[PDB]
């Protein structure tokens, strides 16, 4: 049983950094794409 | 079978569909007899 | 503890009276909880269904309750007959802590 | 309910023994979940006192309370009575014997009817 209040479980990253290196990776992978197109992330599909 | 409910409501946070109080029965030490001990889950463990 | 209003409350037979735990996160989010006392000089006993419902079987047709972050109960309805006095009765994460601190006394014009 | 639910006295004062009974007539012992007590000193609103099993195995028992009172039960008729030792306080209290009537009563409580009458004992 639970000693303390209820809370949840959650995961903090930095904001920027995370930016600064997906932005990275994208201006990377670009080449593999053609230097002009419009590329977009989404979340997952679903399944399981 | 699991005789079971939502544990600990008026709690009216985003935790509010999670961790389920459930009960039950299981075998003692000598094997004619019976136990009753009981237990918290969390909603994604247990179905109905 | 629990605070539970002492007893100062001013009752009479124009029912205006009102009964309000105070009640930590902790505290109200255990469950809901009573309202269920009676007459000292004997174990005071009542029922209610834990919350803002009718008991089992009858006890009374006059009651009703609220909680929000908070145990309410404002009771309105001549019954200067039942001239009783209450207490609370609450669960609390002390510990594994079946805890309270109520108690009230009212009056009568 | 049928109940006939009654307690045998000791006077206990400058003495640090306290054992007290009680035991009723209606029902069984595994007729619900356990049996409870609660004390209240002469004025003051309520002290609770965590509980036995029964039909059940495991105990609970109360902070501020600890290594202190021991409960237990008897099971030859309704006994469930108590052998708290070494009391120290000024706490001359009243006490009363409850039934639960209960759903799952095992986290926390579904709620306690104990009808009791007077289980009384004033031991200084
Ligand atoms: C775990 O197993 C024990 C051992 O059988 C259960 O104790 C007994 O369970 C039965 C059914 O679960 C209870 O019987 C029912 O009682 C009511 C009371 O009026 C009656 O109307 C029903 O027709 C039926 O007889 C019984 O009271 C109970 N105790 C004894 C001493 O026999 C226990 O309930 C089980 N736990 C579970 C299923 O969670
Ligand atoms: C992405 O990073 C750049 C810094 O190069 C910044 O201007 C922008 O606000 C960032 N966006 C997010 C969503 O972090
Ligand atoms: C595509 O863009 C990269 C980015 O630096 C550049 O080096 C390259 O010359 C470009 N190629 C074409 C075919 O546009």
């Amino acid at each position: 049983d639970i000693i303390g209040d209820i809370r949840m479980a959650h995961c903090n990253v930095s904001k920027a950094t995370w930016n600064e290196t997906l932005g990275k990776v994208v201006k990377q992978l670009r080449k593999h794409f053609g230097n002009n197109t419009i590329i977009r992330f989404a979340q997952s599909s679903g399944g399981d | 079978t699991l005789q079971c409910t939502n544990y600990a409501p008026n709690l009216l946070s985003n935790m509010r569909g999670e961790l389920k109080q459930c009960s039950f029965n299981m075998t003692t030490e000598l094997r004619d007899k019976k136990q009753k001990v009981y237990s918290l889950f969390y909603r994604l463990d247990v179905v109905q | 503890s629990a605070l539970t209003q002492p007893p100062s409350v001013s009752g009479a037979p124009g029912q205006r009276v009102t009964l309000s735990c105070t009640g930590s996160t902790s505290n109200i989010g255990g469950f809901y909880v009573q309202w269920y006392q009676q007459l000292p000089g004997t174990a005071p006993k009542l029922l209610i269904y834990e919350n803002n419902k009718r008991p089992s079987g009858l006890s009374d047709r006059f009651s009703g309750s609220q909680s929000g972050t908070s145990a309410s109960l404002t009771i309105t309805g001549l019954q200067s007959e039942d001239e009783a006095d209450y207490y609370c009765q609450s669960y609390d994460n002390s510990l594994s802590a079946q805890v309270f601190g109520g108690g009230t006394r009212l009056t009568v014009l | 309910e049928v109940q006939l639910l009654e307690s045998g006295p000791g006077l206990v004062k400058p003495s640090e023994t306290l054992s007290l009974t009680c035991a009723v007539s209606g029902g069984s012992i595994s007729s619900s979940n356990w049996w409870s007590w609660i004390r209240q000193p002469p004025g003051k609103g309520l002290e609770w006192i965590g509980n036995i099993g029964g039909s059940s195995g495991n105990t609970y028992y109360n902070p501020s309370l600890k290594s202190r009172v021991t409960i237990s039960k008897d099971t030859s008729k309704n006994q469930f009575s108590l052998k708290l030792n070494s009391v120290t306080a000024a706490d001359t209290a009243v006490y009363y014997c409850a039934r639960d009537s209960s759903g799952w009563p095992w986290d926390n409580r579904f709620d306690v009817w104990g009808a009791g009458v007077l289980v009384t004992v004033s031991s200084a």
